[PDB]
RNA sequence: CAUUGGUGAGCAGCGAAGGAUUUGGUGGAUUGGGGGAAUGCCUUGUUGA
RNA sequence: ACGCGCGCUACACUGACGGAGCCA
């Protein structure tokens, strides 16, 4: 593996503060985090743009009128421009001062920034290529006010700017030096502090709201001038109106509270439509869709990290969690679901291929320390600081058992067999290791062998060997299923915390008490010790994992860095997190061989092996044209089209050279493929299958290949392990579709015979 | 001040201390050069740190070691251990890291615990 | 008052107020849980668990009776759970001043983690694992 | 009465366990 | 809960110490026979603390009075040393009758709860090997002041007649050194 | 006897008409618990104008 | 009269005799 591994997702949605908005399409959600910007699509949540020039963690964000331009503003007053796929088109330090709000036109000509005591409006650049040192042009600026500008509103004429100010007043701005009605007349009389104003989309009602709950209505009579029309006085509501947004339907109001509840109103009626509670944590900001069908509102960082989507006919579209700093991760045996462990004592399941927050379990009394799956796909065991461990199955959602029984307040490491018979846990403050049969919770023994705190534990796929790393310079090996016990080695060096097993039972990886990470086998032949963990903005060794093909391990400490290594000596690639104020605490490796994970305090995973890179595996260009020679082998010689266009690796060719060959030709092809061109096409089918609707077509392929070379992948293991997992998830996720509905037309014909 | 390190090592009961300073290539045992050890059979065992790394490798080195405790054989397992970690810990500080790994990679392939001391803790199985 | 502020190298003046509020909560818990019929196993069980967790927190290092809960829980007891006082009384440094001088600049280690805070606290069972770097 | 006293004392005990638990691992 | 007992002598046992160690081995599922290749290792504290065991038994021989048994509870550290009556030639028995997992009834005669009570605890804390707690045999601890006697008998009923069965060796010990241990 | 610590005089070598150590300012970029009332207060009822 | 068992001492041709080296 050599591929360009880079961030194109993140681990759970909103940790931090910011604005929030939709696209004009109604199908794309714009919900930032503090550090980057994560724009989901509403159906099948995915990840589109990933800027990083933000040195400070706050955003202000909006798109113009079709989503071709996105900005994001942090505290300092520099902004960054992207078009559609994070080109990072333009970059622009804009201000030495912070910004409160940013607003486009519905026309894409003008541009709106509120800062300091001024108001900036800019001429918008179109989409082009680059070639501007300074792309933004100043149109006008307006002086002046008395203090800060906190909210901003645009009108439909693109001539008419309604803006509030911090000094309990509002003002009006004609854009094109018109002096619309020859008046920029102030709005006063407000007893309390102003949180927002809105201009209605019929040019006759000018709208203001205050922090107390008061709402003031002015008319377009400019006897002659402004007169009040409807007043209020609220003294018993007794909170503060935190945020406010107005409908493009021009009938409805939305009001957010610090108290933790959600208000809806009507504009000239002042009827109470609905209010909804979600907690006590304050509402930060709220924005409505362009058609009033969907509502979304964001919640503040110290309070809920939760953003709901409620409709006007009252049902919650998207609910979510995404809590704080994370302890542990593990991949499911199907490569789609990822467990997380949080500090507040929950266990949440994340479907991070598709951004759902699926399901939770809450029986913990305090923080969670360890999660890992069993290989059956049935059950998963959680470990806590509760003083006990417990079992879980997936959509039965029911607690099997809660093993404990000696007086204890701290467990720190949890590991189970592949056999599912016995569960072992290592006490951080007892010098002993615990086992339990999963049948009862009987206590078999207490295996007394250490002299320090036992701190990392794992099993083998041979499954007769227990690997037991304690924090006293001593690695130990155990027998559980024989009729005796064993002799346990001594390290040379440097107290260990991180243990990691090869899936063979033949190799053990340890992390020494410095940057040296070291490996040795089960006949203690120490292969490599490897160099430090760099990137200060002391050095550590916290987690380490053996990759599934048996050719790589991944090291993560707590120093803003993560390193790749192979089985020989060499440093492969060092990826790392840039931000500003631990980060990494857990890393494991996917069973799809496409990416892996790194549990960070921000929360960020993916590596994403892609195929945009020109690899030349077996002398690619002696097959001179990728087009015309392949065009010759689409007419003739379908054995040679596979070997020719397979040495080539344009993904824009493999669809056609793979599709075009006929059905009867397929067993003749699979019977005559070379054994060296096998795994990349077995991995190609396992990830091309999940996309298209060619189920019959790919299924006759996998019949031919799996029918062809069964013993060869039986003996030449540990790569077709990964590929075989990738095809098996497609097989089960299509089988449980068509067996269900084919049953649902299998009852029908005999149900006709009934009566 | 001169650049120098100091390591030591021990088999069953004997202990042995080693200085490593920059010099002209001498190896002394309490008063005496290395070619004298007597048991007279096992002298290749203390030659072992020299030829595993190579004959030269000492051209700006001086070595002296000394022996306390132990029986006849167990003195020699000490002094072969002391020169072993002695040589490495010179390369730690003035020669690069990458020489040291090449010592570590070459020694540990042949490892008769040249870098760790054995320690017995008997136990009822 | 400020005798305590000057004895244990407190970096602030706020810390005496904070620990005063926590000890006030412990005393009013003690008084409210005290005024029950003494055969009610609620009172016996909860004062017992309060005793055992105050064993573990190292504040009542002395093995205790019930009436010690009014008596000994002061600010200075929890102030003796601060790190450099554990460091001095474990005979590493020479004065409390020089212990704080070492923790200001990173040479002290509890467990596998670096420490640079003079307000980290130690248990009665974490202080076995204190060394240097 | 007695049940009320068990209510408020179990409340302050539940709060106090939290306040000491903040200092327990920090 | 049930203890883990280790038995150990000097490097030179004869037959008379061998068969004696074979009888003392017969207090299992937790009694294990073991010699040392030194005389007594001073690392037995790391042996028991690392192994997690609770108790230790030492057989040796001195010339202040003749031969000596030694019992110690390991983590706290109380240690009773006792003197024996006869070590000359016992019965060559290593297992006969039942197994030693059978927890017998335990008999103390001549109740002295003044200052021998610490002894009477330890003999309770030693002979609880096994989950049985139901009597098939019986072991007798006879005080005669500072002379105690040890017996092993099996229930032999005959026409509902409570007849004893003498089996195993017959001991008679005296309180030798008992070192004042610690709460540590 | 241990080129063992402190100290001083010379030699081979390295360089040539200057070398070695030490420090100040300046510019660019980065960095509160338990009890209690008179008195006073708070709440509530009342009495006369 | 005697017996039983443990330790202790010899018979071995890895033999004598003489030195020199040298480790807890």
């Amino acid at each position: 593996m050599k591929s360009d591994f880079k961030f194109s997702n993140l681990l759970g949605t909103v940790y931090r503060q910011g604005n929030i908005t939709f696209s004009d399409d109604g199908k794309q959600l714009l919900s930032p985090v503090g550090n980057r910007v994560s724009v989901f699509d509403l159906i099948n949540n995915k990840s589109f743009t990933f800027e990083y020039e933000h040195r400070k963690n706050i955003a202000a964000i909006d798109l113009n009128k079709q989503g071709t331009l996105l900005i994001s503003i942090d505290e300092d007053g520099r902004a960054i421009l992207v078009n559609f796929k994070a080109r990072n088109v333009l970059h622009h330090f804009n201000f030495k001062e912070k910004c409160s709000a940013v607003k486009f036109s519905p026309d894409g000509r003008l541009f709106a920034l509120a800062s300091g005591r001024f108001l900036q409006i800019w001429k918008t650049p179109d989409v082009n290529k680059d070639r501007q040192f300074a792309p933004f042009v100043r149109h006008r600026v307006h002086a002046g006010h008395f203090q800060d500008i906190t909210s901003l509103t645009w009108s439909q004429d693109s001539r008419f700017i309604l803006t509030t100010s911090k000094d309990l007043s509002a003002k009006i701005w004609s854009v094109d030096s018109e002096e619309k009605n020859l008046a920029a007349t102030t709005f006063n009389g407000h007893r309390d502090y102003v949180m927002g104003a809105f201009f209605s989309h019929d040019q006759e009602k000018i709208y203001t709201v205050s922090k107390d709950g008061a709402v003031f209505v002015w008319e377009f009579t400019k006897k002659y001038s402004w007169r009040i029309t409807k007043k209020h006085f609220f003294y018993a509501n007794q909170a503060k109106v935190k945020c406010v947004t107005f409908h493009p339907a021009t009938r409805l109001l939305a009001v957010g509270f610090t108290s933790g509840e959600f208000r809806l109103y009507d504009l000239p009626d002042f009827t109470l439509i609905q209010q909804l509670s979600m907690g006590q944590n304050p509402v930060n900001t709220v924005s409505v869709n362009q058609t009033g069908e969907w509502l979304a509102f964001g919640s503040s960082k110290l309070g809920q990290l939760l953003v709901y989507e409620w409709q006007s006919e009252s049902y919650i579209l998207k609910q979510q969690g995404h809590f704080d700093s994370t302890n542990s991760l593990a991949y499911s045996p199907d490569g789609s679901r990822v467990v997380t462990a949080s500090e507040d004592g929950k266990i949440k399941v994340w479907d991070i291929t598709s951004g759902f927050c699926l399901a939770t379990f809450e029986e913990h009394t305090s923080s969670v320390t360890a999660v890992q799956f069993a290989k059956r796909g049935q059950v998963m065991f959680s470990s806590s600081l509760d003083g006990t461990v417990r079992a879980w199955d997936l959509i039965r959602y029911r607690n099997f058992r809660t093993f404990t029984g000696t007086e204890r307040i701290q467990f720190n490491c949890l590991a189970v067999d592949p056999s599912g018979e016995v569960v072992c846990a290592g006490s951080l403050d007892n010098f002993d290791i615990h086992v339990w049969s999963v049948q009862t919770g009987q206590l078999l023994d207490a295996l007394s062998g250490h002299e320090g705190p036992v701190s990392c534990l794992s099993f083998s796929q041979e499954n007769s060997v227990l690997a037991s790393a304690s924090w006293d310079k001593t690695i130990r090996i155990w027998s559980i299923f024989g009729r005796s016990q064993q002799v346990e080695p001594i390290e040379v060096y440097s107290d260990v915390l991180a243990l990691s097993m090869r899936p063979d039972g033949k190799e053990v990886a340890v992390s020494t008490l410095k940057g040296q990470i070291s490996i040795f086998n089960i006949e203690d032949a120490k292969q490599v010790g490897n160099i430090d963990c760099r990137k200060d903005i002391s050095k550590f060794f916290t987690t380490i994992h053996y990759s599934f093909d048996g050719m790589a391990i991944v090291a993560g400490g707590n120093n803003n860095s993560i390193c790749l290594y192979d089985v020989p000596n060499e440093v492969l690639l060092k990826r790392f997190i840039v931000s500003r104020n631990v980060r990494v605490t857990s890393v494991q490796f996917s069973p799809t061989a496409n990416a892996f994970a790194a549990a960070s305090t921000e929360g960020l995973l993916i590596y994403s092996t892609n195929d945009t890179i020109l690899f030349d595996p077996f002398d690619l260009d002696v097959d001179v044209t990728p087009h015309s020679t392949v065009e010759a082998l689409r007419e003739k010689q379908f054995l040679n089209a596979l070997v020719m266009a397979f040495r080539l690796n344009e993904e824009y060719l493999i669809n056609k050279v793979y599709e075009a060959i006929p059905i009867k030709e397929i067993p003749l092809v699979a019977s005559n493929i070379p054994a060296i061109y096998l795994p990349r096409i077995l991995k190609f089918i396992g990830d091309f299958a999940i996309e298209s609707q060619h189920i019959e077509f790919n299924l006759i392929w996998i019949k031919a290949l799996l029918s062809a070379s069964g013993g060869y992948i039986n003996e030449h293991k540990y790569l077709f392990s990964t590929a075989m997992r990738s095809i098996q998830r497609f097989i089960v996720r299509v089988a449980k579709e068509v067996v269900n509905t084919t049953t649902d037309n299998k009852y029908t014909y005999r149900f006709l015979v009934s009566t | 001040a001169v650049p120098s390190v100091q390591t030591f090592g021990k088999k069953k009961s004997a202990t042995a201390v080693a200085h490593v300073k920059a010099g002209k290539g001498l190896i002394k045992v309490n008063g005496s050069p290395i070619t004298l050890v007597e048991p007279e059979i096992l002298r290749f065992k203390v030659y072992e740190p020299l030829l595993l790394v190579g004959l030269d490798k000492f051209s700006n080195i001086d070595i002296r070691v000394r022996v306390t405790g132990g029986g006849h054989v167990s003195q020699v397992y000490a002094i072969r251990q002391a020169i072993a970690k002695g040589l490495v810990a010179y390369h730690q500080k003035y020669v690069d890291e990458q020489s040291k790994n090449e010592l570590k990679k070459a020694f540990t392939s042949y490892d008769r615990t040249l870098l760790i001391a054995d320690s017995r803790r008997p136990e009822p199985k | 008052d400020t005798q305590v502020m000057r004895t244990y190298h407190i970096q602030n003046r706020e810390d005496y107020h904070k620990y005063n509020r926590i000890c006030g909560d412990i005393r009013r818990l003690a008084n409210k849980l005290s005024l029950l019929p003494p055969t009610d196993p609620f009172r016996r069980k909860h004062e017992q668990l309060l005793l055992d967790k105050l064993y573990a927190m190292g504040v009542l290092t002395t093995k205790s009776k019930i009436s010690d809960l009014e008596n000994k829980v002061t600010v200075s007891a929890i102030c003796r759970r601060r790190l450099p006082v554990i460091m001095h009384r474990l005979k590493m440094a020479e004065t409390i001043q020089d212990a704080v001088k070492f923790i200001e600049q990173g040479h002290v280690r509890v467990g596998p983690n670096l420490i640079n805070d003079p307000a980290y606290l130690v248990t009665r069972n974490m202080e076995d694992y204190v060394t240097w770097v | 009465e007695l049940q009320k006293a068990h209510s408020e004392i179990s409340e302050l005990y539940a709060n106090l366990v939290y306040k000491l638990d903040v200092l327990s691992s920090v | 809960m049930d203890p883990r007992i280790i038995v150990t002598t000097s490097r030179d046992p004869s037959t008379r110490l061998s068969q004696f160690a074979k009888e003392i081995k017969l207090l299992f599922p937790n009694a294990v026979r073991l010699n040392r290749g030194n005389y007594v290792m001073p690392n037995l504290v790391d042996a028991c603390k690392k192994s997690g065991t609770t108790d230790l038994v030492v057989l040796h021989e001195h010339r202040g009075v003749p031969t000596s048994l030694t019992i110690s509870h390991f983590p706290h550290g109380p240690t009773a040393q006792f003197s024996l009556h006869n070590v000359v030639m016992r019965h060559d028995i290593i297992n006969a009758g039942n197994q030693s997992e059978v927890n017998p009834h335990l008999i103390f005669d001549n109740f002295t709860t003044a200052l021998g009570k610490r002894v009477v605890c330890i003999l309770k804390h030693l002979f609880n090997a096994g989950p049985k707690k139901d009597s098939e045999r019986v072991i007798t601890f006879a005080n005669r002041g500072d002379f105690i006697s040890v017996r092993q008998h099996v229930y032999v009923r005959t026409r509902e007649g409570v007849e004893i069965a003498e089996v195993g060796p017959r001991f008679e010990m005296r309180l030798f050194e008992l070192r004042l241990g610690t709460l540590e």
